[PDB]
């Protein structure tokens, strides 16, 4: 995260730490006590997916207080329609081998109804985006968890309001920009998967997720998220099937 | 004052969580696991210790 601030202890209780081999890969979103909510592009190079593991109740990646619980991850579904090494339907449900204990430090984001988050918290002015990820582009990962207010914005004052690079993405309906073009505030590498979490009436929902973005706080530019309210029913369905072999799959959309 | 309206489109239709619109002049809002609804029909109250949505170091202040 590029010019936000420290998380305080457990005021960002559903974040998730993805690790590979113990390595910082990406961050997720708890969405109950067996279910994670990442980005697909996460796991586009992962050779072995018995080495992913889900860290809840993460601060600081210094120090070990107690507060932390590691999980390893039973399964990564991703949308039939995620092409690899693309941006379009970056999205990923990850289900935990054991569950996570709810605790102070340890507490599921919301997952709205669709027609609620289309039709009400798309309308949210606000909301938060964080992670460990860079705090400046081309820069160091942050030891301790950070947290950043980005406003949303319309995909087509987006595109009127963003530097035209051709070679980059297009923004899809599965997707949307949030964030400030003077180059100043934006997620980074490293914070993928994260949440994007909006507030109403005193309780907070997953609206988007960490995605992508010309470089980190690039002038004339915004974060991309994807539009988590167009995967409502297809993550719910996927909560009530059974586990299958193998960690990854692939699951038809919609 | 609380209650009233019924289009979910607007404002919510009065709900705090989530809102379903029916034949006619109806309305019926709804709550996420772990919340139930009270009687004023639209607020939403936890029913267990860590709710979705809820930062317990804020909630005890
Ligand atoms: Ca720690």
């Amino acid at each position: 995260i590029v010019g936000g601030k420290v998380c305080p202890k457990g005021e960002c209780p559903w974040q998730v730490l993805l690790l590979v081999n113990g390595a910082q890969l990406c961050g997720g979103t708890l969405i109950n006590t067996i279910w994670v909510v990442s980005a697909a592009h996460c796991f586009d190079k992962i050779k072995n997916w018995r080495n992913l593991i889900a860290v809840l109740g993460e601060h600081d990646l210094s120090e070990h207080d107690g507060d932390e619980q590691s999980r390893r991850v039973a399964q990564v579904i991703i949308p039939s329609t995620y092409v690899p090494g693309t941006t379009n339907h970056d999205i990923a449900l990850l289900r935990l081998h054991q569950p996570v204990v709810l605790t102070d430090h340890v507490v599921p984001l919301c997952l709205p109804e669709r027609t609620f988050s289309e039709r009400t918290l798309a309308f949210v002015r606000f909301s938060l985006v964080s992670g460990w990820g860079q705090l400046l582009d081309r820069g160091a990962t942050a030891l301790e968890l950070m947290v950043l207010n980005v406003p949303r914005l319309m995909t087509q004052d987006c595109l009127q309001q963003s530097r035209k690079v051709g070679d980059s993405p297009n923004i899809t309906e599965y997707m949307f920009c949030a964030g400030y073009s003077d180059g100043s505030k934006d997620s980074c590498k490293g914070d993928s998967g994260g949440p994007h979490a909006t507030h109403y009436r005193g309780t907070w929902y997953l609206t988007g997720i960490v995605s992508w973005g010309q470089g980190c706080a690039t002038v004339g530019h915004f974060g991309v998220y994807t539009r988590v309210s167009q995967y409502i029913e297809w993550l719910q369905k996927l909560m009530r099937s059974e586990p299958r072999p193998g960690v990854l799959l692939r699951a038809p959309f919609p | 004052h609380k209650d009233d309206q019924l289009i979910c489109v607007n404002e919510n239709g009065g709900c705090e969580q989530y809102c379903s619109d029916h034949t006619g002049t109806k309305r019926s809002c709804r709550c996420h696991e772990g919340y139930s609804l009270l009687a004023d029909g639209v607020s939403c109250t936890p029913t267990v210790e860590y709710p979705c949505g809820k930062i317990p170091i804020l909630e005890k202040r």
